[PDB]
């Protein structure tokens, strides 16, 4: 079960969010973000992603 | 920064499609630097990737990537899919707002109380003789004016 971070939005299996450490994670998500390359991505930079990976745009 | 090219995919398919090629983008060292699957559209994915050529060889092996668009797509023609905020951010309880969409449009209310985790907002309207909350969608509110 994939839960999203309300305070940096990545996605996570388990129980705190590992790049912030927030135990405010939902089930409830929608618009999946993959980001590769940070460096690179302008969806990164525009979401402010810092991190590789999952993340959701609208958590709820 | 790449360019963002649609990838067409089947119905119901986006997101386990775009986890499909990030897999591949991985074991293979592949350019593409973000992969996009908003929940409101159905059918296409987006890759942003330095070229179209880059896309099109990331999907193929994926059974549910039907192709790429050649036109690449601007920029801000995805950015509306990528605002993070709750439309509740910056409401407080005394603020004034309409109701600007569903049953109760056109109707101005006070602000009671705003759950920014579910971007909700609870009201009570201002013409009404009993004062009941009402929680509506962040979306469906604007602020009129600041206590
Ligand atoms: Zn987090």
């Amino acid at each position: 079960s994939e839960k999203a971070c309300r305070h940096c939005h990545y996605i996570t299996s388990e129980d705190r969010c590992p790049v912030c450490g927030s135990r405010d994670l939902s089930e409830e998500w929608f618009d999946l973000v993959i980001i590769v390359d940070v460096e690179n991505s302008e969806i990164a930079k525009k979401i402010g992603a810092k991190v590789p990976g999952k993340y959701a745009i609208r958590v709820r | 920064a790449g360019k963002i090219f649609a990838v067409r995919v089947t119905h119901g398919q986006e997101e386990t499609t775009a986890k499909l090629i990030y897999s591949k983008v991985r074991t293979y060292n592949l350019p593409i630097y973000a992969i996009l699957a908003p929940s409101r559209v159905k059918g296409y994915i987006f890759v942003e990737a330095p070229n179209k050529g880059v896309v099109d060889e990331a999907i193929r092996g994926i059974r549910h990537a039907r192709g790429v668009l050649p036109g690449e797509v601007p920029f801000k023609e995805i950015e509306h899919f990528l605002e993070e905020k709750p439309a509740v951010s910056g409401l407080e309880p005394g603020d004034l707002v309409e109701v600007i969409a569903g049953p109760f449009k056109g109707q101005k209310a006070k602000v009671v109380k705003i759950d920014e985790s579910k971007d909700e907002v609870v009201v009570q309207f201002i013409d009404a003789i009993v004062p009941i909350p009402v929680t509506i969608k962040g979306d469906y509110v604007r602020l009129i004016s600041k206590l």
